[PDB]
């Protein structure tokens, strides 16, 4: 049956063009009609071993609309999981034996990938390793993309903030680089541009990209916006005050954005996209956790499900 | 003095009348330097309509005459703005504001971290005109910022 | 359909002496025959801000003797909704575009209020906001009330210890004054003295009242004795050791209330109610407790269910 | 009103006049209000002598005709201050604030858990007459306040 | 031998009004000449179990200008002392093996005596047991008055803010109880009071003192307004705002005071005086804390030097 | 009457070419002939606010080195001054009423300034104020270097490390800068150069400096290295480690250097030097260090004497 069924869900390098698109079909269907029961008598772990309220309401939400039983933890502090020598490794071999899937997000990189070392038949879900993987964010990103441009190919991208650190950031392109004929236009302070790799990658695509110092430079061409929140604290608070000003989303700087364009952040936004936003039709950033939702089931609904019936 | 008060603005016998101050600034003006504040007869033209800048503003503050320092920290709000000397009813002497060694008070510090914030210590900073702009540096952090981005905030 | 369908339920100035008795004669239907399917796949989020656990636990047994699944938080330490300008509404915004309705708790006042001007269709339930309301346990009261007494009318009702900051006393107060012919008992420390503009509503209601120093004056007449915990804290440890001898319930002290008289208490009781009291037929503060349920699910039915079938 | 002193025009068009406005008033009107946001021309008179009082604030906001709401706002600093509506140079109806019932975003709770405080929401509080003065009960705390002390907060 | 010789300060209402002049007295003496080698050869133990870096500065800088050595600590994090359970008694009966005298501020009442208890020959001197008492701060009152109005005796003496929490005014009333025909005004809110004892205790010494609403009331005949700071906690943040502005010294209010009119503030001030009234010449509360140094020194000077020759 | 009398040493760019001069002259003297009790009967406020252990005993230690007294505290646990909100203005000028210099450490930057506002006649001394200024460093660096050169002049500077976010090396440039011919190396990471505002200040006073790949480069012009230590944070843990390597003193890379080549290093080093520099005749950050206290002690002498009979 289904392709991703049984399947690990770590990056989104392991996932295909079509794997996102198998995702994305399944999740406009449970948005359409929903179907509750379908986990029925699954039990999934919810282990956050970083705490992530936003991420862990948002799938136990999910597991919940499916009809899923959920049991797990958040934050490392009640967690004593934390003995002196209390290895992750033993911690996933244990939790294997009591469920049917795993959803996880970790303080450090990779942990998601050797969490499925030691889950055995189990698959595992990462809700985000580090500054690595968060691909359920890249997947609930793409579903609002796709919602709103009507495609994933040829979209003129404009990435927004902290380019060098952000997680997100980094798989959307990973992600968009997938398809066909999408320019890019990355926005952001020197000292958190977007790192070499990931442009190296680009190229190698044969992808079409560019560098701007202000939104405005691309005010015009853009379909989507996408944002992200500049971390003042990789900054001295002098350079983020020069910097500030320079990169956040006022709503009279949407006069020109073409009707379709729609400003996208993972959230929480703060500093960088003001409430006058929050009005025009181009706002589209709570919408965009709605959907967390749908992009979550589709994903659990192909995973822990062998036939896709709907 | 023309003073074609045909209907707008008056005119007065003794007193300062800071004239060409360019759209909404004006209110800034009276708002930051506290020009309300007074006895005096303060009377304000707002957008007053002058096809030579489009719309301006003036202010007439009767019987008040603004030191060249006062007229001074008018040149980051108005910098065009030609302040008069009327204690007769015409002009005295015209004045041109012209940038200033610091400016006190009015500002606020770009660096959250500046210890300004929180203590009753007056904003003051030192002026500087580097091309293009013009670069403004605390008298505290001793942080120097865009004038732009003292402004904006 | 029914008048508190889809209603935010934030203050009880707001309840109306219907609605009340709406949701008073829902709550001993539940209690009567349970419906445990009522709110079958509905999804409500457990807010809980500022932790509550007598609370949260309540609520949320009340949640799934209806069938309703629960997604939520306790304690805004794991919450890692405490960014740097992490807003309330922004938080609300999101949470909105996943569940059904949400109960929540915050430390400062209205921020339930708030939070329904940014949820949309979802229904808020404010299960605490700060020293302001917490219609809730005033609900759970009246039915406790209700169902010892008979009725909600001229009852001599006799309320005990920290008048003056006592969130649920004033609630309390307001929603008697709602009914005829009540007549209230107020024994305090002057200097945790019922706020006079409790006193002044009350005038306007032509309602009669009087303060009274100690419980002994008062022991014969009434029928209701709603006592609350002194907190030491905002006292002198000297003053409220004087203070103290004065305002503490043993059950010596029930060999004249009448047989119908009650004896409240929102709980935690410490150093107020002894354990003799624990004993006697007049003690209510447990049987109080578990009608938190009732209370609880009759107005989750009304609010999240459009027809009162029961 | 209308400046026609000793012989000096300074009529408006058309639009509102707010007069009677107590002195030190005027300029509170103008911010808090934001009357100030206008395209329009705007004419103020800062302390000028009247029969009523020998002094006052006057400002005409050509072409804007006040709401009865906003004209009700005023209730709250200028009460006997009167709002005229000018059209053809002619007073065409005269108005004065009557207190509110609710009064918006120009107050501050004085709370300070209030909810209101840190996040998006613009302040409204019930406005209710009782013995001593006016009290202001927040929407958001629930809270009843003597406006005495709102305004001084 | 002077009268002070050897004796341990702990309470105000140890000291007699011969006491008092004696250490106000020899205060007036070293502000004007210094005896830096006086205390050579000391060693006086700094205990601050209960932090309070602005007292102790003070103390330990009166001591070095005496030219003793100093040993100590502060808080208990600074301190590995009573632990599990270590007792007080056993801490004091160590220490005063090795120190001269003993300075030492307890969290708990009577903290300071019960150290009398074991110190055995050691003096003790508090600088502060909890709502209990506070003499060295006092004493200062005494001579920033005695200093300025040139009298202790026939005073007009306000004293506004919290009355009845406030540690430092209920000692400064009953020191100046000890002189000729004071009169009193207590301004403070209904529910800061200055406690009924102390108002036994004036009347009973036939001592005039009067409630007033306003300082405005009295700024008249007032020489002395010692004013203190309300923390907000004893009242609900929003009762706070009410009263408050009722209670806060500006210049304004300054207009009809007497030419000799002090101010007097314990400090930390936070709202109850306007920085413009520092520029005003009444504002003396800075002064005041300086001679804390001749207060606290001449003290030093009485308890452990024989003979002052002074 | 010498310059530096009375005077609050607040910035490095307060000081003149003249009175850099001066104070690494003083030093020279007291560290040849010292002068024990030269502040006799001094007390000086040591007040760090941020915690600065290192820094804090130099200071102390050459206060103590100079006759005298200190009184003071350390981080905000170790003091109890302002908490809920007394200023920082209000505890200046209750300290500065009772101390003869006050030296203090803060987190935010101006603070140093903001004290000499309320310190009165008393000098304020700048052990560090947050990322702007720390001149006592600055000073003994000057002095380490012009004692181990022979001259301030004319020198070959390789400036290693963090340099944007250095504040020591900022200020050593611009001290250095003050004197005649020296040339400059920055030898820095993408991430950590030299802010621009200095580079442009080198610029326009005639003043020679280059951008190198390695230390090695230049090793052998080099006369003073001076290295800094990257705070691994401000990277990412990853992006960390492949640079980092090319910025890292081994003995190995010294063979080329100079005979007088030094190595300096404010304090405290991790990584950056390897510990068999230390066994090398060029390694000086000890020695360094040690100078603080004559580049320290010099300061107090000249702000606290009239004149410095040396
Ligand atoms: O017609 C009127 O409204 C009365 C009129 N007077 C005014 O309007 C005076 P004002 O300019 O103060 O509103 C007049 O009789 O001249
Ligand atoms: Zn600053
Ligand atoms: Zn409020």
């Amino acid at each position: 049956a289904n392709p991703l069924y049984q399947k690990h869900i770590i990056s989104i390098n392991d996932l295909s063009r079509d794997d996102l698109n198998l995702v994305l079909a399944t999740a406009a269907k449970l948005k359409a009609n929903p179907q509750p029961e379908l986990l029925k008598h699954k039990v999934i772990a919810s282990c956050f071993f970083e705490a992530s309220t936003r991420t862990r309401l948002s799938f136990e939400t999910s597991m919940h609309r499916l009809g899923a039983s959920v049991v797990g933890f958040s934050d490392s502090a009640n967690t004593s999981l934390g003995k002196k020598g209390e290895t992750l490794a033993d911690t996933i071999s244990v939790i294997s034996t009591y469920v049917d899937a795993i959803v996880m997000a970790h303080p450090q990189e990779g942990a998601a990938r050797l969490a499925t070392e030691f889950s055995g038949n189990v698959p595992v879900l990462n809700a985000g390793d580090g500054s690595n993987q968060h691909p359920t964010q890249t997947l609930l990103d793409l579903f609002t993309i796709q919602e709103t441009q009507g495609r994933l190919d040829n979209l003129h991208v404009a990435m927004v903030g902290d380019l060098k650190y952000g997680r997100t950031v980094h798989s959307l392109t990973q992600a968009l680089a997938k398809f066909d004929g999408n320019r890019f236009y990355f926005i952001a302070p020197d000292a958190l541009a977007m790192p070499q790799y990931i442009l190296d990658m680009l190229d190698e695509k044969g992808i079409a990209w560019s560098l701007h110092s202000s939104i405005e430079e691309v005010m015009a061409e853009v379909d989507i916006l996408y944002m992200t929140r500049v971390q003042k604290e990789r900054l001295d608070p002098s350079e983020y005050a020069n910097v500030k000003a320079q990169f956040v989303l006022r709503a009279s700087d949407l006069h020109n954005a073409k009707a379709n364009m729609k400003v996208l952040h993972p959230l929480p936004r703060v500093d960088e996209i003001a409430t006058d936003v929050d009005k025009t039709p181009h706002a589209w950033y709570f919408q965009q956790a709605g959907n967390g939702i749908f992009a979550r089931q589709a994903l659990l609904a192909l995973v822990l499900n062998r036939d896709l019936v709907l | 003095m023309t003073h074609d008060n045909k209907l707008q603005v008056e005119a007065i016998k003794r007193g300062t009348v800071i004239d060409h101050i360019p759209a909404q600034i004006g209110f800034k003006l009276l708002s930051l330097f506290k020009l309300t504040e007074t006895d005096q007869r303060i009377t304000i033209g707002l957008n007053l309509p002058s096809g030579e800048m489009g719309r301006k503003d003036l202010i007439k503050i009767e019987n008040t005459f603004l030191s060249e320092d006062q007229v001074d920290q008018l040149a980051l709000y108005a910098p065009q703005a030609t302040v008069n000397r009327i204690d007769n009813y015409e002009v005295v002497g015209k004045s041109r504001p012209s940038l200033p060694e610091r400016i006190d008070n009015v500002l606020v510090c770009p660096n959250s971290n500046c210890i300004s914030h929180a203590e009753p210590v007056s904003s003051s900073f030192a002026v500087r005109k580097r091309a293009n702009d013009i670069a403004l540096k605390c008298k505290y952090c001793e942080k120097e910022f865009s004038h732009n981005v003292v402004l904006a905030n």
